[PDB]
């Protein structure tokens, strides 16, 4: 929503039950995401909201073009049954 | 479609 | 001498895919009909929506169409899942 927003919100990337019966899956998913997103730009912060029912992650980049690139590439990508969405953070919603 |  | 016409596809879905949205099962069934119709005439199409392995069966009019469907679909990607496709054993009920 901000003119030069650097924070990307990714949704539908997991369900919290994915982590119930194997505690290694969370770290695998987190680094899978870090590996993919570091092709797009310098990551300043990466967060998985591992109990959010909507499967939310946020990736903060150094430059707005990096967030724009990430969004373009990831949004609508299929992943374990769901289309993930990727959008600029509105600058207010918590997860 | 979900194909490929 | 069995000329098997039935293809068994696995890992095409998970039953939890359907629990939130009651339209997804028919969506993906029809998506499979469309793709499989590229290989030949379909006689019968079944999705076993409670099976944890994500199993569907596709029965073709001719064994050559089943063989071609198996060659093309095994290892392909459907909704972000890699599927397997193989000849039915003729005895297992999913």
């Amino acid at each position: 929503s901000m003119r030069h927003e650097r924070v990307v919100i990714i949704k539908n990337m997991f369900h919290p039950m994915d982590f119930e019966d194997d505690p290694l899956v969370l770290n695998e998913i987190r680094e899978d995401l870090r590996v993919e997103c570091s092709k797009f730009g310098q990551i300043r912060k990466l967060l998985l909201f591992d109990r959010h029912p909507d499967g939310v992650a946020s990736v903060s980049f150094r430059d707005p073009e990096e967030a724009d690139y990430c969004i373009q590439t990831l949004d609508g990508r299929w992943f374990g049954g769901r289309q993930i969405t990727a959008q600029a953070w509105d600058g207010t919603t918590d997860y | 479609s979900r194909w490929d």
